[PDB]
């Protein structure tokens, strides 16, 4: 009995409502482009447009929910889980200081479009707050990442 | 939402930058 692996992509499902800030079940270069500034700044909607060309399976113009998928798992196995690490911890640590903050993820949150407690900020830091020194270091951030 | 799915999310944003 072969299974499939159709239950990961649930999840990927619940995060493309998030990319598409207009829940048409597209996402285009200009809605994307304010992703990119909260993450230093925006490509080119010229640029912008060669990168979903390599990834357009139809060619329309547009990543579809399909189409999204294909390219996250091609893009992860030519690269390695380490190099996905760093860049993500280098955006949360805005101020560069070892380790992230309870505003530094509150920040986040709120840039991407979800509205939390600041109170669900604090349980977050307490899943990687091996030590209990109420912040979260390199080190506990990649254990907690890799625990299994 | 667990705390590992999210970080998964945060790597991609920074790999569409790459190219
Ligand atoms: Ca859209
Ligand atoms: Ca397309
Ligand atoms: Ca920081
Ligand atoms: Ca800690």
């Amino acid at each position: 009995a072969d299974q499939l692996t159709e239950e990961q992509i649930a999840e990927f499902k619940e995060a493309f409502s998030l990319f598409d800030k207009d829940g048409d079940g597209t996402i285009t270069t200009k809605e994307l482009g304010t992703v990119m500034r909260s993450l230093g700044q925006n490509p080119t909607e010229a640029e912008l447009q060669d990168m979903i060309n390599e990834v357009d399976a139809d060619g329309n113009g547009t990543i579809d929910f399909p189409e999204f998928l294909t390219m996250m798992a091609r893009k992860m196995k030519d690269t390695d889980s380490e190099e996905e690490i760093r860049e993500a911890f280098r955006v949360f640590d805005k101020d560069g200081n070892g380790y992230i903050s309870a505003a530094e993820l509150r920040h986040v949150m709120t840039n991407l479009g979800e509205k939390l407690t600041d109170e669900e900020v604090d349980e977050m830091i307490r899943e990687a707050d091996i030590d209990g020194d109420g912040q979260v270091n390199y080190e506990e951030f990649v254990q907690m990442m890799t625990a299994k | 939402g667990g705390f590992r799915r999210i970080a998964r999310l945060v790597g991609v944003l920074r790999e569409w930058a790459y190219r």
